[PDB]
């Protein structure tokens, strides 16, 4: 088989509006505070660093899902249900994506890379770094490239499972386009190895995992002196 | 409930 005119005209949509967001997003060196280079300035500095860019990549996140269509259909209520629990998830694929083998450092954007070690000067438990780049070398082992990124991130913001989900029989029937999509394109890139599908959709096994680990991460991050900023932290932290 | 347990998230969704 082929791809439909339509999943196609869909693929490329999902494909560019992830361009897009993103330019919309770090076209800008972020007014985050800079990376030092030691001390408790660094400590908390390094990890201001890191807080904050995520911050903008929550912003990302929430404007690329916005492009993802059937997204803005559901309700403002299944609407943060579903952001609010793949944004760790979604991170770790970008994370995975942006991750370099042979210098085995994550670059966020240009002129903006991070090694492991950088991760724990970050303030990050090893718990959690590890976990992350064993992930990043696992994910560059089924060779994805952009659409089968867009596509898999999409399909990832649409799991009707995630907490407190008003309309998941709805979620689910949203994310089914995507799954195929997908299917019908990975049949395409590599006809000769059908289980390179399952091994893709096995990966968002393993982000449920990371999930938690990252969930012990903040739990852990709450028990220093280290706070997440509000928007993180409403995603992220525990609170009544 | 989920929109006032999350204001800045819920902010982001409307600046649209
Ligand atoms: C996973 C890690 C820690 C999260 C923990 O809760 C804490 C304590 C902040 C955070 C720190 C900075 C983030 C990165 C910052 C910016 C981007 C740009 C975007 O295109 C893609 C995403 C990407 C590469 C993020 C992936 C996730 C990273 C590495």
């Amino acid at each position: 088989v082929q791809l439909t005119a339509a999943q196609e005209l869909m693929i490329q949509q999902l494909v560019a509006a992830q361009l897009q967001c993103n330019k919309r997003s770090f076209s800008d060196q972020p007014k985050v505070t800079p990376w030092p280079l030691q001390s408790r300035d660094a400590r908390q500095q390094r990890f201001a660093h890191f807080t904050e860019l995520a911050i903008i990549s929550v912003q990302e996140i929430v404007d690329f899902a916005k492009q993802v269509p059937g997204f803005l259909q559901l309700g403002r209520e299944d609407q943060i249900a579903l952001l609010k629990a793949s944004t760790i998830e979604i991170m770790l694929l970008e994370t995975a994506r942006r991750y370099n083998h042979e210098t085995e450092c994550i670059t966020f954007l240009k002129d903006f890379t991070y090694s492991k070690d950088d991760f724990h000067r970050a303030g990050l438990q090893v718990e959690f770094i590890n976990p992350i780049f064993e992930f990043s070398r696992a994910m560059r082992r089924l060779g994805l490239d952009d659409a089968e990124y867009a596509l898999l991130i999409a399909i990832n913001i649409f799991s009707a499972d995630r907490p407190n989900v008003q309309e998941p029989g709805r979620v689910e029937a949203l994310q089914q386009p995507y799954v195929e999509a997908l299917l019908s394109y990975t049949r395409i890139k590599r006809p000769q190895d059908q289980l390179r599908f399952p091994r893709m959709l096995m990966k968002l096994v393993s982000l449920r995992t990371l999930s938690s680990v990252h969930s012990e991460q903040v739990f852990a991050l709450r028990l220093q002196d280290k706070k997440l900023p509000p928007l993180l932290s409403e995603i992220w932290d525990v609170h009544e | 409930s989920l929109t006032e347990r999350h204001k800045i998230l819920h902010r982001l969704l409307q600046e649209g």
